[PDB]
């Protein structure tokens, strides 16, 4: 993340990392969204320009993180993964259209105060809240800067984008399952995900019943934080049809 | 830089 | 679940984190 803010504790219960064996290192953001049930960006665990094709084996899922690096003993929890599922039309050759993954837990994972799951909106939230000018909240241990690394939790709030604003910006061909966000340069405020942050969630807190939502997966993004430029991600909701395809099947 | 994780994770 | 979204040391205490009112203020319908 980009000129966010260290988040509060407690703040993002919902946050996981994925965490490579070996070498130990970040892989990836990631939200819980049950308790057997884990969302991310279909690139984090499969990206044939960059050799990136990871199996159950060679990853861990931490919930209840705050610290990037250290074992938060008593507080985070360490998960192994049964199952990954990626999008079967999960377009890596082009735009990183429906980037999305789910991964299944060997085990459930207790609920405390430091994890808990986030919602998934239906049509009518997705309706109401992505819209133009309303505001989400992205996290994630990424990149502080496009060219360090954050000591805990990162957290940066950004305004959905006009889809002509975020078509002009690019030269990428954008998809429906795709949004973007960020500050314009006449806005004066800055902020943006970068390497590290995918897969992580972005989300909106219903004025209606006071809950938060995962409406976005950090996805993609040239250069961190530029003017002109937005961050994008992939829209939950378009592809909900296949979480629940997923989960009713193999859940 | 990432402290060791319990033995139990594999 | 039922009680997904809902943060146990902010929503469930009713306690507000430090940024969240200006996600609320930017909802404007
Ligand atoms: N919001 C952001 N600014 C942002 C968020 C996340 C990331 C990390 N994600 C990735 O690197 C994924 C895998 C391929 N890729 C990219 O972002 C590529 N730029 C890579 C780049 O610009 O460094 C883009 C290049 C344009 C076509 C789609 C893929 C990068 C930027
Ligand atoms: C990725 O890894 C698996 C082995 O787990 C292999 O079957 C597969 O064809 C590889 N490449 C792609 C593009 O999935
Ligand atoms: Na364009
Ligand atoms: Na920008």
């Amino acid at each position: 993340i980009v000129e966010g803010s260290d988040a509060e504790i407690g703040m993002s219960p919902w946050q996981v990392m994925l965490f490579r064996k070996s070498p130990q290192e970040l892989l990836c953001g990631a939200s819980l969204i049950s308790d057997r049930w884990v969302l991310t960006a279909a690139h984090c665990l499969l990206y044939p320009p960059w050799d990136k094709n990871f199996t159950e084996n060679d990853l861990l899922v931490r919930i209840g993180k705050h610290s990037r690096t250290r074992y938060e003993r008593n507080i985070e929890k360490i998960s192994m993964l049964e199952k990954i599922y990626i999008h079967p039309r999960y377009n890596w050759r082009e735009n990183l259209d429906r980037d999305i993954a789910l991964m299944k837990l060997k085990k459930p994972v207790a609920f405390s105060d430091y994890i808990h799951p986030v919602c998934l909106p239906d049509r009518e939230t997705a309706a109401s809240l992505l819209q133009a000018g309303y505001k989400g909240r992205v996290t994630g241990w990424g990149n502080l800067k496009e060219t360090g690394q954050p000591s805990v939790l990162q957290v940066v709030n950004l305004p959905i984008v006009e889809r002509p604003v975020c078509k002009d910006s690019t030269r990428i061909r954008i998809t429906d399952n795709m949004f973007c966000a960020g500050y314009k340069p006449d806005e004066g405020k800055r902020g943006d995900a970068c390497e590290g942050d995918s897969g992580g969630p972005f989300v909106m807190k219903s004025p209606f019943n006071n809950r938060w939502y995962q409406m976005g997966i950090v996805s993609w993004g040239e250069g961190c934080d530029r003017d002109g430029k937005y961050g994008f991600y992939t829209h939950v909701f378009r592809l909900k049809k296949w979480i629940q395809k997923v989960i009713d099947q193999f859940g | 830089d990432f402290e060791e994780i319990p033995g139990e994770y594999l | 679940e039922a009680d997904c979204g809902l943060r146990p040391l902010f929503e469930k205490k009713s306690l507000e984190d430090k940024t969240e009112r200006e996600l609320l203020e930017s909802y404007i319908d």
